[PDB]
RNA sequence: CUAGAGUACGGUAGAGGGUGGUGGAAUUUCCUGUGUAGCGGUGAAAUGCGUAGAUAUAGGAAGGAACACCAGUGGCGAAGGCGACCACCUGGACUGAUACUGACACUGAGGUGCGAAAGCGUGGGGAGCAAACAGGAUUAGAUACCCUGGUAGUCCACGCCGUAAACGAUGUCGACUAGCCGUUGGGAUCCUUGAGAUCUUAGUGGCGCAGCUAACGCGAUAAGUCGACCGCCUGGGGAGU
C-alpha cells in the first residue's frame, strides 16, 4: 500500500503528546504516544519526550512513502512545537503548519478550579 | 414599514429564481407594498458550509409592505428549500439602487 | 404613541388655544397612553420594567387632576366626566 | 496556518503568528470557570494598571 | 382549572378542568350511535381486563380519523366533550354539507382549515401527507398504513416530532421517546390535540373513579396462595417472592416484546 | 499615526450609515484568523466601532465572511 | 410672572424589558471507515477507561446551555441586573429651536410593588458543571484540600420565598465653592487641510487648593458651606436570640 502527500495530527496535553499520521481522508497509518515511550510520570510531560514519540511515528509512516506531510498542532502543553521539530529530522517535507484548536465562543463551562 | 429582506437559495435552484422572485413580489403588489430595488449578486462562494454546499445565490431585496406581506414573506421562505437563508430587516428611511454591485463587479 | 394620534388629541382637547400646555390636554394624552398600554401588559406579564413608566404616568395624570381640582372644579369636572374617570 | 525556504523560519513565523493571533491563552483561560466576580476582579485590575501607566509616562514625558 | 374547597371530605381535594369553550350539551345526532359497556368480558364471558366495571351511559361518536376529504375548505363550528377521550372532538362544516367530528388542536373557536394534499402547509390542523411537511414539525394523529387512519398520538396533549426523511420512510420521534420509521404516504395532522391540561386534576374521592368506569383493584399481598403467586401469610407479609403478575409474569422490569415483525420499523428503543 | 487616520475613520466622510455589503471595507478591520480587530489598534471612535461590529455579525450571518480558520 | 415642574416637534446612543425564529466555534452521546497499545490523571501515584479494538483520526445524526474576538475606569436600568443576529410590541434618559400650562414642586410613618444567588410547589427538558454520595491517594487520623465517577440543582412555563460584603460599607431633592489630565454622546463658535482648537451641558475616571476628618482619606459624582423630609444608633457578651 503506497500513500503520499499525508497529514501529521499532533495532540499534545499537559501530560502527554500523541502523535498520528494521517491522509487526506484521515485514515490512521502510525500512531505512537510519550506513554509508549517508556517516561510514565514528570518525565512523560517533558518536550523530549514528544520528541521521541514524534520520531518513532515517522519511521512507521515510511511503510508507505509519504513524502509529503501537513502538520496540524493541537493543545496547550508543552512539544506543541518540539515535536515539529522531530518531524523533517526524519525526512520529510513539511508543506505547512496549521494551528487546529478546540476554543468555545462561550461553550460549556469548564471544571472548577483547583485548590 | 421600509425593509431590506435579503435570501440566498440553494445553487441549484439559482436558475428558476427569476420566476420566484416575481411570484414574491406579486403578493407584496397585492398587500399593497412598493418595492423600490431587486438586485441579484450572483452565485458566489460561502464562507462556510451551510448543509454541505459551498455555493449560492445571493437575492437582494428592499419592500415598503404592511405587516401582512411581512408576515407572507416569513412563512415562504420556511416551508422553502430553495431558500436556505434570509435575514428580515428594518431602516428608517428610503431606498436608494445600485448600491455596491458597480464596485463589486 | 403615535405623532397623528398625540395631534388628533391635541385638536380634539384644544383650549381655544392653539398650544399643547394645558391639563385637558396632559391628562388626556397620557390617559389615551394608558388605555393603549393595556393591551400590551396582557400579552407580556412579566415585562416589569416598562411596567414601571405606567405607574409614572398615572402618578402624573392623578397629581395634575388634583392641581386641576384646586383651581377650578367646572373645568375638572367637565374633564372627568368627557374622558370617564373616578 | 502557515505554509511554506528553510524550516527555522517558518518555525518561528508559526510561534509569532499563533502568539500574536491568541488560541493559547485562551486555552489556558479554558481550564478552570471563573466567576463573574473573579472576571470583573481582571477588569478592575486591568483598568488600574492601564489608566495609571498613561499618568506614569507622563512623569518620563516631562 | 378551578380548585375546590374543603366543604366536605370529598371535595378537600378535587382539582377540576374547566372549560367555557365547550358546547352546553345538544351533540350532533347523526353521528352518534349507542355503545354498550364491555365490563372486561370477551365472548366467552370470562373477565380478560379486569379492573373495568360500572360507569355511566355514553353515545360513541363517529370521529373521523381519514380525512379522505381532500381540497374542500373546512370551517369548525364548535368544540364538544367527548366521554370516551381524554381530548376534545371540533365539529366541521366543509363547503356543502357533510359534518364531521375529528379530534380537535389547539386551534379552537371556529377556525377554518383544509385538509387537503400540498395545500395550507401553516395553519394547524391541516392533514397532509407525511412527505410534504417540513422536518421538526410537531404533528399527531399518524396514521402507520395508507387509509387505515390515525393511530398514533391521539390522547390529550400528545404529539410528535419530525427528524429525517429518506426514501419511502420519514423517520419521527414518539411522545413515549422511541424512535420510529412510518410511511412517506401516510397522512398526518399538524399541531398538538386539545386538552392539554388532562395532566393537571386530582379525581379527589374514591367515587370519582367508580363513575369512569374503573372498578377497584386489590394488592396481592392482600390475598392467599391460591389467589396470587405473592400469597397471604403472618401478619404483612414482605411479597417474599420477587414481584409478578397473578399469572407468573414478571412485573418489575422484564421486557414483555415479542412481535419480531415490526423491529425493522423501530429505530431505538425507548429507554 | 496609522491608527490615528483610520478613525478619519468613517468620522471624515459622509459614511455614518455603514453597511454590511462593503466586505471592501470589513475586510480590513478583520484579522487574518477571522477575529474582529480591537478599536486601539484601529483607533476608530467607539460609535463606529460599536456600528461596525453590528455589520461584521450581519456579514458573518450571511455566511459573507468567515468565523475562524476552522471552515 | 417664568426662573422650579410638566406638555407639543425633530434626532440621536443604548447587554433597558417581554413574545418567537435563525445562526457558528466547542463539549458530550450514538453509528460507520482506517488504525494499534496504551489512554486519562497527579508533587508523584492509584481508582477509572483499554486489544470485547480504547485514545487519536475522518464522515453522519440527535440534544442542551452559553454567546470567543468586538470588550473599554464602555453603555443602559430606580435597584437587582442586562453581552450572538433578526421581527414584534414597549418604558425611560439624552441634544436643538419654537409654542404653551403657570408652582402643577421635594420628602414620606402606615401601605403597594420590583425582589442577585440559593430554596420550595406542579408540568417539561437532561450537553457540560456539580451540593449529597461512592472509590483512590495524602494523612497519626482526613468527615477536607488533590484525582475518577456522580444525583438534586443549574435550563424552560406559572406560583411562592423575602433574605446577601443587596457596597460608593455613604437615603432622596435644590443651590454656591481653585484647577489640571482622560473617556462615553449631543450640540455651538472657529482660519480651514486637520492626527483640528476653545466653551457649554448629561454621565463616567485619575490627581489636586481652600475647607472637613481622630487618621485613613473625600475634595462640582464632597465626607466643604447651607436648606426640606424620612429612617436609624446609645458599652461588650446574652442576642437580631
Ligand atoms: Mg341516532
Ligand atoms: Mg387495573
Ligand atoms: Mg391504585
Ligand atoms: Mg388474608
Ligand atoms: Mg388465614
Ligand atoms: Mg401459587
Ligand atoms: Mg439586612
Ligand atoms: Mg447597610
Amino acid at each position: 500500500k503506497t500513500v503520499v502527500d499525508g497529514i501529521a495530527h499532533i495532540h499534545a496535553s499537559f501530560n502527554n503528546t500523541i502523535v498520528t499520521i494521517t491522509d487526506r481522508q484521515g485514515n490512521a497509518l502510525s500512531w505512537a504516544t510519550s506513554g509508549g515511550s517508556g517516561f510514565r510520570g514528570s518525565r512523560k510531560s517533558t518536550p523530549f519526550a514528544a520528541q521521541v514519540a514524534a520520531e518513532r511515528a515517522g519511521q512507521a509512516a515510511l511503510e508507505y512513502g509519504l513524502k509529503n506531510l501537513d502538520v496540524n498542532v493541537k493543545g496547550p502543553g508543552p512539544g506543541r512545537e518540539s515535536a515539529v521539530r522531530a518531524l523533517n529530522a526524519c525526512g520529510y517535507k513539511i508543506a505547512s503548519i496549521t494551528d487546529v484548536t478546540p476554543i468555545p465562543h462561550n461553550g460549556c463551562r469548564p471544571p472548577k478550579k483547583r485548590r | 414599514r421600509h425593509y431590506e429582506i435579503v435570501f440566498l437559495v440553494h445553487p441549484d435552484q439559482s436558475e428558476q429564481v427569476g420566476g420566484m422572485v416575481e411570484r414574491y413580489t406579486k403578493a407584496i403588489e397585492e398587500d399593497g407594498g412598493k418595492i423600490h430595488r431587486l438586485e441579484d449578486w450572483g452565485r458566489r462562494q460561502l464562507a462556510y458550509a451551510i448543509n454541505n454546499v459551498h455555493k449560492a445565490h445571493y437575492v437582494l431585496m428592499n419592500v415598503e409592505c404592511s405587516a401582512k406581506a411581512l408576515a407572507e414573506l416569513e412563512d415562504n421562505f420556511r416551508y422553502n428549500d430553495a431558500v436556505i437563508r434570509n435575514l428580515v430587516m428594518r431602516r428608517d428611511e428610503a431606498v436608494t439602487e445600485q448600491s455596491e454591485m458597480l464596485k463589486a463587479e | 404613541l403615535s405623532v397623528e394620534e398625540k395631534a388628533q388629541i391635541v385638536n380634539e382637547y384644544k383650549q381655544a388655544e392653539g398650544d399643547t400646555g394645558s391639563p385637558e390636554v396632559q391628562v388626556a394624552l397620557l390617559s389615551a397612553n394608558i388605555n393603549k398600554l393595556q393591551d400590551h401588559f396582557k400579552a407580556n406579564g412579566k415585562d416589569h420594567h416598562s411596567r414601571r413608566g405606567l405607574i409614572r404616568m398615572v402618578n402624573q395624570r392623578r397629581k395634575l387632576l388634583d392641581y386641576l381640582k384646586g383651581k377650578d372644579v367646572s373645568r375638572y369636572t367637565a374633564l372627568i366626566g368627557r374622558l370617564g374617570l373616578r | 496556518k502557515v505554509k511554506e525556504e528553510p524550516f527555522d523560519v517558518a518555525l518561528r513565523r508559526f510561534k509569532r503568528s499563533c502568539e500574536k493571533a491568541g488560541v493559547l491563552a485562551e486555552v489556558r483561560s479554558r481550564e478552570f470557570y471563573e466567576k463573574p466576580t473573579a472576571e470583573r476582579k481582571r477588569k478592575a485590575a486591568a483598568a488600574v494598571k492601564r489608566h495609571a501607566k498613561k499618568v506614569q509616562r507622563e512623569q518620563r514625558r516631562r | 382549572i378551578v380548585k375546590c374547597k374543603p366543604t366536605s371530605a370529598g371535595r378537600r381535594f378535587v382539582v377540576k378542568v374547566v372549560n367555557q369553550e365547550l358546547h352546553k350539551g345538544a351533540p350532533y345526532a347523526p353521528l352518534l350511535e349507542k355503545k354498550s359497556k364491555s365490563g372486561g368480558r370477551n365472548n366467552n364471558g370470562r373477565i380478560t381486563t379486569r379492573h373495568i366495571g360500572g360507569g355511566h351511559k355514553q353515545h360513541y361518536r363517529l370521529v373521523d380519523f381519514r380525512r379522505n376529504k381532500d381540497g374542500i375548505p373546512a370551517i369548525v363550528e364548535r368544540v364538544e366533550y367527548d366521554p370516551n377521550r381524554t381530548a376534545h372532538i371540533a365539529l366541521l362544516k366543509y363547503a356543502d354539507g357533510e359534518r364531521r367530528y375529528i379530534i380537535a388542536p389547539k386551534g379552537v373557536a371556529a377556525g377554518d382549515q383544509l385538509i387537503s394534499g400540498i395545500g395550507a402547509p401553516i395553519k394547524a390542523g391541516n392533514s397532509m401527507p407525511l412527505r410534504n411537511i417540513p422536518v421538526g414539525s410537531t404533528v399527531h394523529g399518524i396514521e402507520l398504513k395508507p387509509g387505515k387512519g390515525a393511530q398514533i398520538a391521539r390522547s390529550a396533549g400528545a404529539s410528535a416530532q419530525l427528524v429525517a426523511r429518506e426514501g419511502a420512510y420519514v423517520t419521527l420521534r414518539l411522545r413515549s421517546g422511541e424512535m420510529r420509521k412510518v410511511l412517506a404516504e401516510c397522512r398526518a395532522t399538524l399541531g398538538e390535540v386539545s386538552n392539554s391540561e388532562h395532566s393537571l386534576r386530582s379525581l379527589g374521592k374514591a367515587g370519582a373513579t367508580r363513575w369512569r368506569g374503573v372498578r377497584p383493584t386489590v394488592r396481592g399481598v392482600a390475598m392467599n396462595p391460591v389467589d396470587h403467586p405473592h400469597g397471604g401469610g403472618e401478619g404483612r407479609t414482605s411479597a417474599g417472592r420477587h414481584p409478578v403478575s397473578p399469572w407468573g409474569l414478571q412485573t418489575k422490569g422484564k421486557k414483555t416484546r415479542s412481535n419480531k415483525r415490526t423491529d425493522n420499523m423501530i429505530v431505538r428503543r425507548r429507554k | 499615526f496609522f491608527r490615528r487616520r483610520k478613525f478619519c475613520r468613517f468620522t471624515a466622510e459622509g459614511v455614518k450609515e455603514i453597511d454590511y455589503k462593503d466586505l471592501n471595507t470589513l475586510k480590513a478591520y478583520v484579522s487574518e484568523t477571522g477575529k474582529i480587530v480591537p478599536s486601539r489598534i484601529t483607533g476608530t471612535k467607539a460609535k463606529y466601532q460599536r456600528q461596525l461590529a453590528t455589520a461584521i455579525k450581519r456579514a458573518r450571518y450571511l455566511a459573507l465572511l468567515p468565523y475562524t480558520d476552522s471552515h
